[PDB]
């Protein structure tokens, strides 16, 4: 789990397998896509996954579920949010079980003890 | 997976499931193509009309 | 895997211009002394050295040598064949290799 | 909204539930794609009846 | 040993005389992929 | 220059050859379409080593002197 | 002033030729036609021309066979068969009588499922004698 | 594990008219009938597999 | 790279997977005055090369030369 | 060292390495490239290396050193006897400290204990 609002973009990629996806930062302009107002404060914004929550909710009570909801910027909200708790959790147990496949993990490639070295 | 199963690796889930649709119309259009072709293989070494 | 892939131990600033990608910055860095001025300072040295560390010079020079040996047991040859008797301990001591 | 996504189930038990939305008898003998067929078969359908336009100039109908 | 120490575990001698039967492994330059056209 | 020491390694092209480096006493050209051979018509096996750098060499004399 | 009847000539000659490409192609090279050369040369023609186009199916193949070793886990370097290095490479079937009667290409087609498959409708006709069917 | 899945040989079936020692041969060849031995691998036709002896000439790219 | 110890499937650097590709310079001007390519004339030996000279200058002195 | 005649070809070829070199037999039909007579027994053709060691000596015998022994029947045999010893004493090296590189050996990829596999 990450205890802050901020994540070193290369402590989630891989040292020893290609990296086809990064693990970014909430997108903050598609905020700005919703047409209605709403109050957001900006110390919700940057903790993973509840930006694209609260959007959702917004727009579930603006609109509703049927027929005014199907909007692009209300379902693409509904999207990330799915995805970003998705992808979040699989990254977090494989930082829990996997943490040697990280880069900034020091058993991704162990250093030597110097009994090892033979001097 | 510990008993019959094998390894545990983190590949990506493809959401988006292709698949190519069996037609009819399609192999209609396909026809009409080479048949264009193999008039044009007769229209042109084996027309004897001028 | 990525064939243009590395892994850096310190931090680099990358440069956000179009057409381009490079290493614009570093963090924290401070520019030192100019080369005139390491120059001035290098000469105040070697001049210092010139005038006052060129006595009993001959000596150490022949300490320094043998310690630059592969094993022991040569060493302890080149200052009893070379350095006039000189022990090992004692040699070291001068040299500054001992704790 | 939510509860209302919820409405055909609160009507029915759990054993209702399962043999009307899950146990579905098996029946393999449906032509499912033909849904596609007519859909994308009305592009030739239409071009049949778009060929003959009565637009005079040939480049109108270009 | 010579003015060196080289730190190894208790060698154990009964391993030389290993019964290790060989067995057939033929190596093919040229077979087959994973994947054809 | 001589004749390569027999070495039954190549790589096919159109079709397979069955190369054979005995059965032939002068080795035949590689043709583009054909063969092409093993590298290092004139090549021996050796073992070698790798130089480290020499910063890492330094630390390595201080540490033996400092021991001794 | 310029020749303003030229206008517009290149987009008027598409058109015609996507209204009716054999007539198009036939008047626009009725002139040449008039001198046929031999059936050998019209036959090497054809030949090397549905040879390239056969050739160049094959390497529309070998890229999805490439595209499916992606998914699979193998990154690749550089694209096609003709290995730089210390590979076996496999030229296309040479378009000549000789290779043409040792070599035919692979039928997807040809590869079944094994008819043993038929063998569990056995278990049906059973179960219907049981049930009373 | 998925290089041995693929190795494990496909079944090609033998009737072949593009290989013409086929096209005559296979005019004279007799179709018996393969008794099922409970299995459902029984290779009774030829092997999808550029080493097999009756499958050389096919080419596999 | 072959004869360093990599072995190289395909070729050109078209790379078909998970890579970079440098597709050469547009031969036009605006690509022309942002980029050069490399001019290999330009990798020198450093001069501090030339400081090894200061021991021949020393040593002829000391033989008497 | 190889104490036969006979060698299997794959048990010097590498399982994890790029095989561009083997261990050929001797090519007997450079024995019958020289022009004169000379006396061979078919027992002491096989063994590695020797061959091609007899047919220098049968050369250097009927012809010298000098400007008679430099004809392509001769020096070929005098290269392929002095690379046939250096490959040989390389493989056999490599055969007695590292028999984990080639086919054939137990240990190139090691089959796991029983205990190791938690049945
Ligand atoms: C007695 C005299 C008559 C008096 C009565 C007068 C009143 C007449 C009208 C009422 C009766 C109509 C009968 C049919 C019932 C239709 C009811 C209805 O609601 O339809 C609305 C119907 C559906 O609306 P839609 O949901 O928008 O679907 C169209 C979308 O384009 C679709 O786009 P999509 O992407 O969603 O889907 C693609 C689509 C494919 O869509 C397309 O690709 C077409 C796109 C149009 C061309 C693209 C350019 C469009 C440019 C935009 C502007 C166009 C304006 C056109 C305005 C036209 C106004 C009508 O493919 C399909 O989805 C399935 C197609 C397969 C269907 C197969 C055909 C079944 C029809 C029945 C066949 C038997 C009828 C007779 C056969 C025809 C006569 C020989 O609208 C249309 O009809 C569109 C026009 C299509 C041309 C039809 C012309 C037929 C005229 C026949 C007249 C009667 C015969 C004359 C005989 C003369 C002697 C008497
Ligand atoms: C405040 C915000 C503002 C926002 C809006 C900003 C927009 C600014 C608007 C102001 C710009 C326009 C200024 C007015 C121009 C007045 C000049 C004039 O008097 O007419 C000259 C020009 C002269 O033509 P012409 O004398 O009748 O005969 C042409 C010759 O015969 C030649 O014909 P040809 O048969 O001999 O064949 C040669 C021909 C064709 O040769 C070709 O092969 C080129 C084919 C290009 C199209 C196809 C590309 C390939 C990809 C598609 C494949 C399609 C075919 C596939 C076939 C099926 C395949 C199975 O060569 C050409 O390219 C002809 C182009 C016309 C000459 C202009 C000089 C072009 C030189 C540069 C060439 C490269 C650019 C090409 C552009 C495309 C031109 C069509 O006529 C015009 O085209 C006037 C165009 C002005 C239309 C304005 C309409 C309203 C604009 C606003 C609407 C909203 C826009 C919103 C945009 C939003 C942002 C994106
Ligand atoms: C350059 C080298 C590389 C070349 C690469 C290959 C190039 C492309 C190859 C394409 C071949 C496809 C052939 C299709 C069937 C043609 C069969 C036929 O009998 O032809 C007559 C046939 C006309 O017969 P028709 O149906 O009775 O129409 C007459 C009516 O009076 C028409 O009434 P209208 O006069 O009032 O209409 C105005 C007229 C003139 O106006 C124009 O056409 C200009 C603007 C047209 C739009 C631009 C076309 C973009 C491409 C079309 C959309 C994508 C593909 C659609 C599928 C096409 C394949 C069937 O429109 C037409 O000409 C006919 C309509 C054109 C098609 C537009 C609708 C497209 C959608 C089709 C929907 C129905 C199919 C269902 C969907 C199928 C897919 C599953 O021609 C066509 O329909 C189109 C042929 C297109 C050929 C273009 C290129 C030909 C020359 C290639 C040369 C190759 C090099 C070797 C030459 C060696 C020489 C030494
Ligand atoms: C989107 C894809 C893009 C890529 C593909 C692009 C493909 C573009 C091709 C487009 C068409 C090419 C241009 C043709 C112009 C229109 C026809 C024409 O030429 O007017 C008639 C006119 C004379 O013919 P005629 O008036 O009917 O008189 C003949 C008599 O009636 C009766 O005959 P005769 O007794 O007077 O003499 C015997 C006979 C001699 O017999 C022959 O006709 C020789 C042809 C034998 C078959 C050759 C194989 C078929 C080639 C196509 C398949 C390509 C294979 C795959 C290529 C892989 C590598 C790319 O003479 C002829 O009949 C005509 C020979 C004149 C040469 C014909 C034009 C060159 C061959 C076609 C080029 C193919 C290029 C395809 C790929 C290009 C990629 C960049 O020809 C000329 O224009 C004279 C030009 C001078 C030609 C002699 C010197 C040429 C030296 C350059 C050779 C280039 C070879 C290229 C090899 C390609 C790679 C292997
Ligand atoms: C009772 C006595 C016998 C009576 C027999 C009855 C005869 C009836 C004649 C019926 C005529 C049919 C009319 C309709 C067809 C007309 C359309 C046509 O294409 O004619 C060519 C026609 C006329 O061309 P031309 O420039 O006037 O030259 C005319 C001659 O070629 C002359 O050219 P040349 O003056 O320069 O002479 C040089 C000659 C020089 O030739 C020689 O000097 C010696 C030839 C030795 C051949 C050695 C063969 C070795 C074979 C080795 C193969 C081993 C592999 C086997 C595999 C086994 C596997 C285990 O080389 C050639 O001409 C090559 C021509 C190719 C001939 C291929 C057939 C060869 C054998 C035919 C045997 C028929 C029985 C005759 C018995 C007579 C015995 C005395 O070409 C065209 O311009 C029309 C378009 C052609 C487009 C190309 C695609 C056409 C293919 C489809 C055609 C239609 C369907 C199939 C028809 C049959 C085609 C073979
Ligand atoms: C198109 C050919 C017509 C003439 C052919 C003559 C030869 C006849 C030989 C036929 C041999 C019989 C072989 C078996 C045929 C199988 C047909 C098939 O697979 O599709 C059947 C399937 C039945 O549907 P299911 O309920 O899903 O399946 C239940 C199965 N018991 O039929 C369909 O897919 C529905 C579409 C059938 C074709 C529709 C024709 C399209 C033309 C549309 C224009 C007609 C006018 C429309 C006016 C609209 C007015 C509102």
């Amino acid at each position: 789990t990450i205890f802050a609002e901020t994540w070193e973009a290369s402590e989630y990629q891989y040292r020893n397998k290609a990296n086809l996806k990064t693990l970014p930062v909430n997108h903050l302009g598609k905020l700005a896509e919703l047409k209605f107002d709403f109050v957001e404060y900006k110390a919700h914004q940057l903790i993973a996954c509840h930006l694209y929550e609260r959007m959702t909710i917004h727009c579930m009570n603006q609109y509703g579920l049927f027929k005014d909801f199907y909007r692009p910027e209300c379902l693409d909200a509904q999207y990330y949010f799915k995805t970003c708790v998705e992808l979040n959790a699989a990254y977090g147990i494989q930082k829990k079980f996997f943490p040697e496949h990280f880069v900034g993990s020091p058993y991704a490639r162990p250093v030597p003890q110097f009994q090892q070295l033979g001097l | 997976t510990y008993f019959y199963g094998g390894i545990l690796e983190f590949v990506y889930f493809d959401k988006s499931n292709p698949d190519m649709c069996i037609l009819v119309h399609t192999l209609w259009i396909h026809l009409l193509i080479l048949f264009l072709i193999f008039t044009g293989f007769v229209t042109i070494l084996f027309s004897f009309y001028g | 895997m990525q064939n243009t892939t590395n892994i850096v131990h310190v931090p680099v600033h990358m440069g956000h211009t179009h057409y381009f990608d490079y290493i614009d910055s570093f963090p924290k860095l401070k520019e030192g002394p100019t080369l005139e001025e390491n120059h001035i300072t290098n000469q105040k040295i070697l001049r210092e050295q010139l005038i006052s560390g060129q006595q009993g010079l001959e000596q150490n020079l022949c300490l320094r040598n043998c310690f630059k040996l592969s094993q022991k047991r040569y060493i302890e040859f080149c200052l009893d064949r070379k350095c006039g008797g000189a022990d090992f301990q004692r040699a070291a001591t001068i040299l500054g290799y001992t704790k | 909204d939510f509860a209302e996504l919820l409405r055909p189930l609160r009507s029915l038990s759990f054993n209702q539930v399962v043999d009307r939305y899950v146990l579905i008898p098996p029946n393999h003998t449906f032509y499912r794609n033909w849904t596609y067929e007519k859909f994308l078969g009305g592009f030739g359908l239409s071009y049949l009846i778009l060929r003959e336009l009565p637009l005079r100039n040939f480049y109108a109908r270009v | 040993y010579e003015d060196f120490v080289f730190t190894t575990p208790y060698f154990q001698p009964e391993s030389t005389f290993k019964s290790v039967p060989k067995l057939f492994s033929d190596i093919l330059l040229g077979g087959v992929e994973w994947v054809y056209t | 220059a001589p004749n390569p020491y027999p070495n039954g390694i190549h790589f096919d092209r159109v079709f397979p050859t069955h190369y054979d480096p005995l059965a032939e006493t002068n080795r035949t050209k590689a043709n583009l379409q054909l063969i092409k051979y093993a590298p290092g018509n004139y090549s021996t096996l050796v073992v070698t080593s790798e130089k480290l750098p020499r910063p890492c060499i330094r630390t390595i004399q201080n540490y033996r002197r400092c021991q001794m | 002033f310029p020749d303003r009847g030229n206008k517009r000539r290149w987009f008027k000659n598409l058109f015609r030729l996507i209204k009716n490409p054999m007539g198009y192609i036939f008047w626009k090279t009725y002139k040449a036609r008039l001198a046929k050369p031999s059936l050998i040369v019209t036959s090497m023609f054809i030949g090397f021309t549905l040879g390239f186009i056969k050739l160049k199916a094959q390497s529309i193949a070998y890229s999805k066979k490439q595209y499916a070793t992606l998914r699979a886990g193998k990154n690749i370097e550089g694209s096609g068969q003709v290995h730089f290095g210390y590979h076996d490479q496999k030229w296309g079937m040479p378009a000549i009588p000789m290779f043409q009667l040792m070599y035919y290409e692979l039928p997807g087609n040809s590869i079944v499922v094994n008819p043993c498959r038929n063998q569990n409708y056995r278990l049906y006709f059973e179960m219907r004698k049981k049930l009373g069917i | 594990a998925t290089r041995w899945y693929g190795r494990q040989p496909g079944h090609l079936l033998r009737a072949d008219t593009y290989w013409i020692p086929n096209l005559v041969s296979q005019r004279f060849a007799k179709h018996q009938p393969a008794h099922w031995d409970g299995t459902q691998n029984m290779p009774i036709f030829r092997l999808a597999d550029p080493k097999h002896k009756d499958s050389y000439m096919v080419q596999f790219r």
